[PDB]
């Protein structure tokens, strides 16, 4: 059971969260057999606080699909975007 | 192990 969430994070100066995972990558601490990109830590007083949560799977960012993406490409895109970034994430619920 | 990258 899960929900899909569309959120806008205003870089100031970064998005304020970390990512793990990726195709051909080293995995993630949330869904071991999923090669997706996962929000891993969120900076507590940063632009993503109260918007994203650890474990959120990023499936789209500024219109780029993050399904089947390499970690390095996800990171470099997210760092290259300017100002407000629109994310679509998937959040699991117990 | 998995690793993380800040953005
Ligand atoms: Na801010």
């Amino acid at each position: 059971s899960s929900m899909e969430i569309r959120v806008r994070v205003e870089k100031d100066p970064e998005l304020g969260f970390s990512i793990s995972g990726g195709v051909g990558g080293r995995g993630n601490p949330f869904r071991p057999d999923d090669d997706g990109i996962f929000v891993t830590r969120v900076q507590p007083e940063g632009p993503a606080s109260k918007l994203l949560q650890p474990g959120d799977k990023i499936i789209q960012a500024n219109g780029y699909s993050f399904i089947n993406i390499r970690l390095e490409e996800a990171e470099r895109l997210l760092k290259t975007f300017q100002n407000t970034v629109e994310l679509i994430i998937v959040r699991e619920v117990s | 192990r998995w690793y993380e990258r800040w953005v």
